[PDB]
């Protein structure tokens, strides 16, 4: 009776690391896809800027 | 007092004798004992021991 409490937890521990990777990996790759995009427009962008 | 004390050195020297090995013997029993206990855990170990090359649990992707 004690043990499946303690295993419960242990489970929802295991759980918990497994989607913080998961969700970090989403944000991260999805950041990184942005900043990419910025850096192409910002590229073009220099393309047609104009002065001396 | 003077003969009190002769008979109260003897008896402290026989005794700081007796206190240092049991001390000793505490200690190794203590320690016979965790020698017990690993010589039970070695036997969960796997065949061919652990791979402590990998994690024991891969708790993730890796994309």
């Amino acid at each position: 009776n004690a043990f499946s409490s303690f295993d419960a937890c242990r489970t929802g521990l295991l759980k918990q690391q497994s989607a913080a990777v998961e969700n970090s990996l989403v944000r991260q790759n999805m950041a990184d896809v942005r900043a990419k995009a910025l850096f192409e427009r910002r590229a073009v962008l220099l393309d047609l800027v104009e002065g001396k | 007092q003077g003969i009190k004390t002769v008979y109260a050195s003897c008896r402290y020297r026989k005794l700081n004798e007796r206190e240092i090995i049991s001390d000793r013997y505490t200690w190794l029993h203590e320690r016979m004992l965790e020698d017990e206990v690993e010589r039970v855990l070695l036997e969960q170990v796997p065949a061919g021991g652990f791979d402590k090359t990998r994690p024991g649990l891969l708790l993730g992707p890796s994309t």
